[PDB]
């Protein structure tokens, strides 16, 4: 069988303005195999209203999935995805650096 | 290889009475339906399994019941007939997602009567009629005619036989027997069928013309209390000689 | 529109 | 220009915990239009896009049926498989199997394929041709002679070189507002520093539709792939996509390197040079 | 109704063209039938078809045009065995039911060099009382029909097959029970031919 770590990227969907209403992405991809805990978290705590798009998979079969949720960025707030898969030894968090 | 077998061909039953009709399927086919066929409205499916041991209703269920215990056989209980259930029954068989060709094959039929009273029941009188000495004297040919009449179900089959063996190659008979009395329910039929051979093969007495009636009825089994001869499954002849004119 | 024919592996 | 239709379908076995999880995606191009998850509510095949609500109920119903009988092949696949490998009934293995076809910008069918792997690796394959399979190992020569009975030439060929383009030209026309639009990438350019010696450029393209960008550095001339950090082409969510690529490069030489961005919806291949 | 069929009966000489037609009305249909059957018979396979096209196999042409949902049946060079039902059968997947039409009746008329039509009797070999009229030898062109009084019973026009002159000829039979009744007056309810042989 194949393990693969995940890939995964936390950004925003428009370019990111404090006090204005947009959208969170965690992407995750190039994994497998497809069983994957993926939460994002606003300073730390876990967010509810988080939404996902279905499984799919890439060329060379690993999957991908966009994990997303409304936001409305602050200067304080910070912002983090957390992604936990058998490739990793503990779960990770990528936080969202905000001109990336 | 062998296909959808199915059994019985024919069928008389009395109002009230259980019948099991198999169907029978060589091919490792997972999807099994079963249909009526009747005059009005075509095929129309009774009930239908996708897979061992599951199944569920078709267009027509009731009155109808159906297990599938197995991949091989699917058959069809009619647990208490009513006279609407008279009707060519088939069974059929397709791949599903066994793999094949996608084809579904057709089993052989059952041609089932429902009778309110089995007093409806009865058997051809078979006659052959000889030919005319016009046509042979016209045409130099000679058509011989079978008249089986008065039989009921219409569950018969006609053939001639001439010196012992069976002869296919002369002959036409009726697609369907006719309804004697198109009026009603209980209505006796009959069939004819012409045989043409050469008046040279006609005119020699030698020659020993058969005509054939398998009719199906009831079984030895049956119940039966009328001083008419009761009317069982059994072959009606008649014969005719060639006359040396 | 979906395949409506597969066969098993 | 081109396009495509593609189902992607995943399988994986739950040991202890019941049936397969059972996943499919329909896409047109990079836009998905349908879903079907054997853990959902409704149990059948969902609309995913406007442009494809309007198909009528024998449509669903018709999907629904053919997904659920797709379900039910994976099933007995993971059986048979675990079979073939000899694999202990104690382990979650996966199946993905994805088909479709390709047409050109006439919307005449081009290409066919129909893939399908076991854990992650390729199981079996069908060739360009359309009459025969790539099987990888031993255990797949099995399911290439049974999937290589004589019917099935025939089969693969109707729906790959018709049915599949017959729809995938339907669906063209059915969102031509969503499916048939080029959206140019947006070009920005960002620079930090990241050691007081080194400077990190990074090049940017937001908003595009199709995913297929392709992000290129080089200095004056002569290309670099030495140094390029590319990500993966990632969703906005809006139905347009993202992607960035970067250099680390020796600082007060920020004049002589331009980005390069080649998309379809661009007229011409943009130049970016950092100013 | 979901597929829709040629109502019938459609009547061809022998060496002509038959072609059926059949509709059906679900867009998502991807495979196409045409079942064949003799009277008092089981439906049996004789053409699939699933591309835009034709498709030949031996007398037999079917054709697909799923853009107008159509699948066709030309039968070429008929012959006297090709005298049956044609049921037209449509399906969306292995799951899906497979959709009949009603079926298109076809007959096919023998090609009979030169008739002579007429009318015979027939007395039996024995005691069963009854008499037989046998309208004989006649065109492809005619119809024998059925009314009257309830005594007298008609048969539909059949064709019989003499494999030793290429002699093939249609026939029909007429009796009566209890009777008063004559040959040169069984057929009266027919449309019968100017020189109709009544002999003797």
């Amino acid at each position: 069988m194949i393990q693969r770590t995940p890939k995964i990227q936390v950004y925003s969907r428009h370019p990111a303005e404090n006090g204005k209403s947009n959208f969170l992405n965690c992407y995750v991809s190039g994994f497998h195999p497809s069983d994957i805990e993926v939460d994002l978290l606003k300073n730390g705590e876990r967010i509810e209203k988080v939404e996902h798009s279905d499984l799919s998979f890439s060329k060379d079969w690993s999957f991908y999935l966009l994990y997303y949720t409304e936001f409305t960025p602050t200067e304080k707030d910070e912002y983090a995805c957390r992604v936990n898969h058998v490739t990793l030894s503990q779960p990770k968090i990528v936080k969202w650096d905000r001109d990336m | 290889n062998a296909g959808v077998t199915q059994t019985p061909k024919f069928q008389v039953l009395k109002t009230g009475q259980s019948m099991t009709l198999q169907c029978a399927q060589d091919m490792n086919h997972e999807y099994m339906s079963w249909y009526r066929q009747d005059p009005g409205m075509g095929l129309r499916l009774i009930h239908y399994s996708v897979g061992a041991g599951i199944t569920d209703q078709g267009e027509v269920p009731n009155g109808y019941n159906v297990s599938r215990s197995t991949t091989e056989d699917f058959p069809l209980r009619l647990l208490s007939a009513a006279p609407s259930q008279t009707s060519v029954y088939f069974c059929a068989s397709r791949p599903g997602l066994a793999g094949g060709r996608p084809e579904q094959y057709f089993g052989p039929g059952t041609r089932l009567t429902v009778t309110e009273d089995l007093k409806n029941v009865f058997p051809p009188e078979v006659a052959v009629f000889e030919p005319s000495e016009a046509e042979i004297s016209h045409t130099q040919k000679a058509t011989l005619v079978c008249l089986a009449t008065g039989f009921y179900p219409d569950h018969v089959e006609l053939s001639w036989w001439v010196n012992g063996k069976e002869v296919h190659s002369g002959v036409s008979t009726d697609p369907q027997p006719l309804k004697e009395q198109p009026a009603l329910n209980d209505s006796r039929y009959a069939l004819s069928s012409r045989l043409r051979v050469s008046a040279t093969f006609w005119q020699d007495p030698r020659n020993h013309f058969r005509c054939q009636v398998q009719f199906y009825g009831l079984s030895e089994n049956d119940e039966w209390t009328q001083d008419r001869a009761k009317p069982v499954t059994q072959i009606v002849s008649a014969e005719a000689w060639g006359r040396a004119d | 529109m979906l395949w409506g024919y597969l066969q098993y592996v | 220009g081109s396009h495509s239709m593609r189902y992607f379908f995943t399988s994986v076995s739950r040991p202890g915990r019941g049936e397969p999880r059972f996943i499919a995606v329909g896409y047109v191009d990079d836009t998905q239009f349908v879903r079907f998850d054997s853990d959902a509510a409704s149990q059948r095949m969902e609309p995913r896009a406007p442009w494809i609500e309007q198909e009528g109920p024998e449509y669903w119903d018709g999907e629904t049926r053919k997904v659920k009988a797709h379900s039910q092949t994976h099933r007995v696949d993971l059986g048979t498989l675990r079979g073939y490998y000899n694999q202990s009934e104690a382990g979650s293995h996966t199946v993905q199997r994805m088909y479709g076809c390709d047409v050109g910008s006439d919307w005449r069918f081009l290409r066919g394929y129909h893939q399908y792997a076991y854990d992650g690796k390729d199981y079996i394959a069908l060739k360009e041709d359309l009459r025969s399979w790539t099987a990888a190992d031993m255990a797949a020569q099995t399911t290439k002679h049974k999937w290589e009975a004589a019917h099935v030439a025939e089969q693969l060929r109707a729906y790959l070189e018709g049915t599949c383009v017959e729809w995938l030209r339907r669906y063209l026309e059915n969102g031509k507002e969503t499916l048939q639009r080029t959206d140019a990438p947006k070009t920005h350019m960002t620079h930090h520093a990241v050691s007081d010696h080194e400077a990190t450029l990074r090049c940017w393209a937001l908003s595009f539709y199709p995913a297929e960008i392709t992000l290129t550095w080089q200095r004056d001339g002569e290309d670099q792939t030495q140094d390029t950090e590319l990500v993966e082409t990632r969703p906005a969510g809006d139905g347009t996509f993202q992607k960035w690529a970067a250099v680390v490069v020796p600082s007060g030489q920020e004049q002589r390197y331009t980005c390069h961005v080649q998309h379809e919806g661009l007229p011409k291949p943009l130049t970016l040079r950092w100013e | 109704k979901e597929v829709e069929q040629n109502s019938g009966p459609l009547s061809v000489p022998e060496g002509a063209i038959a072609s059926l037609n059949c509709t059906y009305s679900d867009r998502g249909s991807q495979s196409f039938f045409w079942y064949r059957q003799y009277s008092g018979k089981s439906p049996e396979l004789i053409m699939s078809i699933y591309s835009n096209g034709d498709k030949e196999d031996g007398r037999f042409t079917a054709q697909l045009n799923k853009a107008s949902q159509y699948v066709s049946l030309l039968i070429r060079d008929s012959q006297p065995s090709d005298s049956a039902t044609y049921l037209c059968a449509v399906t969306t997947d292995s799951w899906g039911k497979l959709q009949f039409g009603a079926g298109t009746q076809v007959v096919v008329t023998p090609d009979i060099q030169n008739p002579d039509p007429a009318v015979y009797q027939l007395r039996d070999s024995k005691s069963s009382d009854k008499s037989v009229c046998l309208f004989t030898d006649f065109d492809s062109q005619t119809n024998v029909s059925q009314s009257k009084d309830s005594d007298v019973y008609i048969t539909d026009k059949t064709v019989l097959d003499m494999r030793s002159m290429d002699f093939k000829s249609n026939s029909a039979v007429a009796w009566s029970n209890k009777s008063d009744f004559a040959c040169a007056n069984a057929f009266n309810n027919s449309i019968i031919p100017e020189d109709t042989f009544f002999p003797s």
